[PDB]
């Protein structure tokens, strides 16, 4: 027996980008937003992020921070940092990233 | 614009050209009552390289059937999409050439080639500008292997100025169907390199091979293999079906692959072939499709890529891609293998890019690479012909028909001089 | 795949920041939009602002000899400022036609 | 002041394709053809009332691409008479282009150009789109400069051409296809723009970082650099050129007549942020090989005549300031018998971006087109693989039953020589 | 970037290697199908060292288990983590080998090698940086010995730049699994002394001990070995995949560890290892790691450490730690031990720390020793190799396949000169 | 005026990572990289409020520099300028320098060169490093190499941070710190040592912290260094800029290998405790215990001592203390040199750095100093130098990446013809 169906989805590449060019751009750059430079490359940390993105005060700390909990959907969370993890870096820049975000 | 007419011969082909024209018709979108029902304004463009309209919405393949059994026109009109064909173009006999290629160029030639070649030419000037024949055919059998060819000698001399693809399923001595194979091949081999513009070479071990390791099949039936091949054809024509960044017709496709006119018997693959358990463990990627591509254990011929050397290949590509990657893909593959690839021809690798993936696909690919390891192949079958003609073994079927010891002598030296040429640019 | 005609890391990418959808990305030559310094370097290849034209330096307005910039009369000032500079100086105009020139 | 545009082949329709978007979104017409609400003058004639029709013809064999433009929204831009299709392609076949099908379709192609001539007054010249590697854009492009040389003969003719990269390559006989094209190109055109693909996609990689471009940014790129040459045309600046100056100062010799591209900053939305932009860089920019349209090595050669194209505020000081550092830095050298070979241009509109495109808007920015040798040595690089692929005879035979010949071969092979020669010479 | 591929020979090696991607599964937060699901992004950073992202977000292993026995590979697919490998790298044979070494070295090998090969390929190949591969084999069975030994020694040949790590489990006299264990281990070490770039020595017997003593389990299963192992595993492979103060891969450890290019078989151990009562009673310091570190009962060999001196020591810190405290440490535990450290080489220690922690713990160590200890457990196994030989005892079920008396005559020789030279850098 | 900066190796770009912070903390740059003429020494401003280092990290594990480039400062430093690698070079001092260095060091200088085009006046190359290491190490050398080809006229101060006699954590860091001596010496032209021992052993005393790490050090190494740059980078009573340093440091072209201190090294709770002005402060910086580098002054002369004053500091006083310096006889001087002293004085006080562990104070004194202690550092590192050449031990891995005995030969001859010419001046 036939496969039951599967639809005709695929465009051309002139229909695609060189005349939707704003809703795609719109589209792939809203894809990867938060994410950082060396995190954005995996499709599972990009849906992270989406699912994420769907306090201001806890944003403008996560994006002062940037590289803390980009991907966060057992450790519970303190009120300033994880258990776990705290990097040498994040234990050096907490009280610029604290001021950052109070300015914000 | 550009037209392409199938022919179908023998029960192989007609099998192959019916599965072809299913995976066809659900590109394109028409269901098996001939209407349309496609979504996308992408499927209209190009339709009229294979169907014609007839009245309401009614699309009709442009093919023509051509046997001597009533078995296989009955097995390819019980079957779904068999009822779109069209019955003038059912061209028919009735006597059956029992696997003699004397009786199927000679004997029942003489009286149907007349109607066949009467169907094609209405159907050929029905259209505008031709660009070339697509004859589906054996090479062991009786009805595809001579009919087949005296129908490519009668194509070639009536029309001679377009392409003309000639897929053609050749035979092993591992998988032996008929005692007469090589009598037969060896004959329309030499009607071939003299007539025919470029042969798709495939046998059945090598598809039983891919069966096996890659798919990681139990039963790979007929129908798998011809599914298999259809989707090759398909692959293949889709340039001039759907547009796309770098198109690439079958002319374009013969300058580039050929470079000795003698030399068109090209070795082809398909990309991606993924088991069922490994579909969800295996990537999408243009390097993904590459080391597949070049794979040995890809092929579809039983003949080692790395017992020889490239003269020539090239690569279709389907989906929304990197041309670049595709580019350097493609040179880094060849840096890497370089004693395997010819060495007074720089960049043996010709790549062509369509923006239109087969249904449910991401991104798919073609490989039809022109080297010189056929020629083993090729000696494979010699070595057979002459073993039985050393003492005329089951020759009076022929001799007693018409056919001499003097055309098997030039189809043996054709061969000779064949692989000579192979081993020469080798 | 996502990055097939883009960069999308958040180094190199083409989205500009969400304040400004468009503005030129680059420094302008005459540098007006800079707070003007508190007191000018003896050494300035560049220019901030409203500078006198060649041509007006060259044929001078009068104040100028007295040592009032020509960037003093286009500067902006307030009602109660000008009409103590016009009370100050000799104008003696009344208040209608204060008024109307105002 | 008006210029016409004849595209012929994949690659030169398709750059086609982004020139005239980004023409369209420089002078403020909307893609069905109107004004809402004089400098267009040079690429549009207003017909009638509310339409301006581009100064375009399209022309090829296959149609895939043609009708793909034709079913697309610049359906009202260009109507469907100037966009020429054949029936069959070239099929990377130079022979098959200029003596089998060419000869069809190129008396309409005449007949069309002539009318826009027509109804044209000023014209300053013509500029062809092609790349030499195809069948098409090398024959049928070669057969319609010889007639309209052969028409015209005194009006510039600039032809922007894409040679095959190295290293980097789609077809297998392109070699033969640009040597026969560079028989006719040497001495019909007369300013002729060398364009490659991987230098682009090198560009792309470096200062774009696009690890996966495709034919699209590299198009745009173009477009956005002929919009560059073509602004002191359109609109008004303190320095102005037309394209007789590009063609008495740009070339020294008759037959020395091949430029080298470049442009910048090619930069995007934050790093454009980051870097502080004025003339000085920019100029520095524009002369490091790794922001070349062609890969070529300047500093195996000496330069030989240069010229700068400023867009956006840039005044007349401080470009002639990077000059003198440009000239007292000794990393690259002139020819002697050039003591002045610096060109310079202003214009007063900075470049415009496309919406969805890769760059962001810029205040100022520079295109270079410059004379060296190290095109000598593009050219003696693909003379060596054309004749590896000759000495066996390779693919001769295609041409051969289209009906050409050995004669030509051996012509343009020799003439290639010729050029390498002269090249080498004029270099002392 | 860095990129470690990962090799399971035999049932050990594919038990520990089961293991291994347990823990490392669990480290970054992936779960048994395959789906991120962790905690901090820190693991996303550096999980391209160990896996391939497939179809959205479907992360695998780049594993290769490879044996000649399908009761292995059923067991890893029935245990948890077991269906995250990828069912095409299940490389595999159908006889077995039956712990001889010349059916694992020269007769099975003709037909697995190729195939092993050629995954592995394709797997070094599917990345961009090399760094290294890691093979996780015994020293005693026959299909882990010698066939993972010619697939060392193939691998060395086809990439004489890439690091090496070889985790090999060695037997003693005590617990003597099988009856040939000289007559393998003496070859094994044979080739590795040249193929291999470091080996790292285990047995089961340090391992009993220590479960034993310190851990006090009741019944030390081969579970808790393997975890012990893998623990080791992930201390060693921590500092590419995690940041820290002083970043130390393998390369670096390399270099700083061997002093000649012959002496590349290290003893390892971990740390804290606390029996579960007194968990809760113990405090947490560098001085507290460092005591346990330095137990000389706590090494993972049969190889007391004070019987001879030490060449290098590195020592592998997870947690977030004081560098004075750290170096500190190591100068006070080499100034007063003085005797056990070679007089010719000052500062005889390799400290390197990392800001990540195994899960579960605030602090962990993992100590690896260069010294020259390791000659009296090759003496150990020469001696009995000598014994056997000297009837040429069970020697003929080798002979009859391919081996002669000057292989053997060669691995002993070679046992004897690395021994003397233990012994004149003693 | 301006002077440009680059860091090499992952302890160098750690130091710079402590200077970058603590410099736009003291310009009142927000980590964002834009405010709400000084700082025109270190940043170029570009756009409207935007202003951006003039800085090249560089190192090849990209472990520490994606880390950099993550972490809060993502905005401060874009990316064009952080250089990562793709493989460290494992402590090999001929992996990193002839092995890794041909690719990296072309696009260190591509870049470095239009960095210099930017800026106008250009004072000179500050480049920060440890000699321990193989990236440092190699590359560095390879990258002072050309960079002296380049331009040779420019000056260059190259901060390096020397492995200690006792505290080590390498294994073949002498191998390492003499093949970099051998370019180091004849290639930059003012050498600062820095020994991490040291500052563990004033960090422990004055600042009484039991357990430091690399944060507090990188933090005082970036003090020092503001310090320095202080008299460049604002007006000062009597300021001193990066030129007559090497007039009046360097008596000899081979003799430039500074020791360095700082006053008050002090704490919060210790600021109220004790009175600070200027002859204690100048006291406290000559005494051994508060050198940077493990090493007794007291065994060898000066040759020469540069002290600058941040703060509320007045001519007269710094006389006086200078004067009582002078007068003491603990330490003593050289008879060749009768006036070896290069004051300087800056109006803006030392600032603090949230959650630093230093308080503020209303005067701080830098001191940087000549004389053979660093001679007698030398020959103590040669001695455990040749003992492990004796064995030829470790030389295997470098003779396999493509070094050889000779060279090695050469740096053990140079350190000793060094250590000669020490002794012989020293008289
Ligand atoms: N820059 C750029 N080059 C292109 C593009 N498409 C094709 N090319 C180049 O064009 C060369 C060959 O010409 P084609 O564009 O394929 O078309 P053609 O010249 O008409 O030749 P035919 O296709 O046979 O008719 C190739 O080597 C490509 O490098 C494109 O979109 N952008
Ligand atoms: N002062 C200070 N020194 C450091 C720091 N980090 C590392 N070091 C020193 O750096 C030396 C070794 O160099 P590495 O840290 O490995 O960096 P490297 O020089 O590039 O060497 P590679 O590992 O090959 O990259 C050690 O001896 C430490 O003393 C730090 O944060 N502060
Ligand atoms: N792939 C494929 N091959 C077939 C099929 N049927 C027959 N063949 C091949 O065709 C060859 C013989 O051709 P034959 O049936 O004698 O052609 P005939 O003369 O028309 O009867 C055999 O070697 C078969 O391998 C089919 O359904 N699929
Ligand atoms: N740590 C550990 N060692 C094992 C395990 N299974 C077997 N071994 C060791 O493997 C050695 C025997 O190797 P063998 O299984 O014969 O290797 P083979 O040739 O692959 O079968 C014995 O000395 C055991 O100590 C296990 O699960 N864990
Ligand atoms: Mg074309
Ligand atoms: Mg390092």
């Amino acid at each position: 027996v036939l496969p039951p169906h599967t639809a005709f989805t695929a465009t051309t590449t002139y229909r695609a980008e060189t005349l939707n060019a704003e809703p795609n751009t719109a589209a792939i750059l809203d894809r990867s937003q938060g994410l950082a430079s060396t995190l954005v490359g995996y499709e599972a940390a990009r849906q992270a992020g989406e699912v994420r993105r769907s306090d201001p005060r806890a944003r403008a700390e996560d994006t002062a921070r940037g590289i803390g909990t980009q991907t966060v959907l057992t450790v519970p969370t303190k009120y300033g940092e994880l258990p776990g993890y705290q990097t040498t870096y994040g234990a050096a820049t907490d009280k610029m990233a604290r001021m950052q975000a109070d300015n914000e | 614009m550009r037209e392409i007419v199938h022919i179908q011969g023998g029960q192989c082909g007609n099998q192959i050209g019916a599965k072809f024209w299913e995976v066809v018709s659900d590109e394109h979108g028409i269901d098996p009552t001939g209407t349309y029902h496609g979504d996308s304004d992408l499927q209209l463009e190009r339709i009229n390289v294979y169907f014609n309209e007839a009245t309401g919405g009614r699309y009709v393949p442009r093919a023509i059937l051509m046997d001597l059994e009533p078995g296989t026109m009955d097995s390819v009109r019980s079957g779904p999409y068999g009822q779109i064909f069209r019955p003038d173009n059912f061209v028919f006999g009735q006597t059956g050439a029992g696997n003699n290629w004397a009786k199927g160029h000679y004997t029942e030639g003489a009286e149907l080639i007349d109607s066949v070649l009467d169907v094609v030419r209405k159907e050929a000037e029905s259209c505008d500008c031709l660009q070339g024949f697509q004859v589906c055919h054996s090479l062991g059998g009786g009805t595809g292997s001579g009919m087949g060819t005296l129908l490519i000698s009668k194509i070639r001399e009536e029309y001679p100025d377009r392409m003309m693809l000639t897929f053609s399923v050749v035979p092993s001595p591992k998988v032996s169907d008929t005692v007469v194979e090589p009598y037969n091949a060896t004959l329309s081999v030499h009607q071939l390199v003299e007539n025919a513009d470029e042969c798709m070479v495939l046998d059945n071990e090598a598809l039983y091979d891919i069966c096996f390791r890659t798919l990681k099949l139990t039963t790979p039936t007929f129908g798998d293999l011809n599914h298999l091949i259809s989707a090759v054809m398909s692959g293949i024509t889709c340039c001039l079906r759907f547009p796309g960044q770098l198109n690439a017709d079958l002319r374009k496709l013969a300058v580039n692959l050929i470079p000795f006119p003698r030399l068109h018997f090209f070795m082809v693959g398909f990309t991606p072939l993924t088991s069922r358990g490994s579909q969800q463990y295996r990537a999408l990627t243009v390097p993904e499709l590459t080391q597949q591509m070049w794979d040995a254990k890809n092929m579809m011929c039983a003949a080692d890529p790395r017992h020889g050397r490239y003269l020539t290949a090239s690569a279709l590509f389907r989906g929304r891609m990197s041309t670049k990657e595709v580019d350097e893909q493609m040179l880094n593959v060849q840096n890497k293998n370089s004693s395997y690839f010819v060495e007074w021809i720089p960049n043996n690798v010709k790549s062509s890019v369509c923006d239109i993936p087969p249904k449910g696909l991401k991104m798919s690919a073609t490989f039809i690479g022109n080297s010189t390891a056929i020629q083993e192949m090729f000696k494979r079958v010699s070595e057979q012909f002459t073993a039985m003609f050393r003492r005329k073994a089951f020759l009076h079927w022929y001799t007693g028909e018409g056919m001499d010891e003097m055309e098997f002598t030039e189809a043996e030296s054709n061969m000779n001089d064949l692989v000579s040429e192979y081993q020469q640019y080798q | 795949d996502a990055d097939l005609g883009k960069s999308l890391r958040e180094g190199y990418r083409n989205q500009p920041k969400p304040g400004d959808e468009g503005r030129a990305f680059g420094v302008p030559t005459i540098r007006t939009d800079v707070r003007l310094p508190r007191l000018r370097s003896v050494a300035n290849a560049c220019n901030y602002g409203n500078e006198p034209d060649a041509g007006q330096v060259l044929r001078p307005p009068r104040a100028a000899d007295l040592g009032i910039s020509d960037e003093a009369f286009v500067a902006l000032r307030p009602k109660s400022e000008l009409r103590q500079l016009v009370d100050e100086a000799g104008l003696a105009l009344s208040d209608a036609d204060f008024e109307a020139a105002w | 002041r008006e210029v016409i545009s004849i595209h012929i082949g994949q690659a030169g329709i398709q750059v086609g394709n982004a020139c005239w978007e980004l023409y369209c979104l420089e002078h403020g017409i909307q893609p069905d053809g109107q004004m809402p609400s004089d400098a267009f003058n040079t690429f549009f004639s207003e017909t009638g009332a509310g339409k301006h029709v581009p100064r375009c013809i399209f022309l090829d064999l296959e149609p895939t691409v043609v009708d793909e433009v034709r079913t697309g929204t610049y359906r009202q831009l260009f109507h469907p008479e100037q966009l020429i299709s054949g029936k069959e392609d070239a099929a990377n076949n130079f022979a098959r282009g200029h003596y089998t099908i060419g000869k069809e379709i190129v008396d309409l192609a005449l007949d069309r150009i002539r009318k826009l001539a027509d109804n044209c007054t000023g014209l300053q010249g013509f500029l062809v789109f092609n790349a030499v590697g195809g069948g098409t854009g090398s024959g049928l492009g070669s057969l319609l400069l010889e007639r309209l040389s052969v028409d015209y003969g005194k009006k510039s003719k600039l032809g922007f051409t894409v040679y095959p990269s190295p290293q980097v390559s789609t077809a297998v006989v392109e070699p033969y296809n640009s040597v026969l094209s560079t028989h006719s190109l040497l001495e019909h055109t007369d300013v002729a723009v060398m364009l490659d693909n991987e230098a682009i996609y090198d560009i792309c990689r470096r200062s774009l970082d696009i690890e996966r471009p495709t034919y699209t940014n590299l198009n745009r790129l173009i477009a956005q650099v002929i919009s560059s040459l073509t602004a002191s045309l359109r609109f008004d600046g303190a320095l102005n050129v037309d394209i007789t100056e590009f063609q008495t100062n740009l070339v020294p010799y008759p037959r020395i007549h091949f430029m080298l591209s470049s442009y910048a900053p090619i930069i995007s939305a934050e790093k454009a942020y980051h870097e502080q932009l004025s003339v000085a860089e920019i100029t520095n920019a524009a002369f490091e090989p790794a922001s070349m349209m062609v890969k070529c090595d300047p500093r195996h050669g000496k330069y030989m005549a240069c010229c700068l194209m400023y867009r956006g505020d840039v005044v007349p000081k401080d470009v002639n300031a990077s000059v003198a550092t440009i000239k007292t830095k000794r990393t690259i050298q002139f020819v002697d018998w050039c003591p002045t070979g610096f060109k310079c241009g202003i214009n007063y509109q900075p470049p415009t971006v496309v919406p969805g495109g890769d760059l962001a808007k810029v205040q100022r920015a520079v295109c270079m087109i410059s004379n060296s040798t190290a095109i000598g040595e593009i050219f003696s690089r693909l003379d060596h693989k054309f004749d590896l692929m000759y000495a066996k005879r390779a693919f001769v035979h295609w041409y051969v039953g289209e009906g050409m010949e050995e004669g030509e071969f051996s012509e343009a092979r020799e003439d290639l020589a010729a050029l390498e020669k002269d090249f080498e010479e004029v270099g002392a």
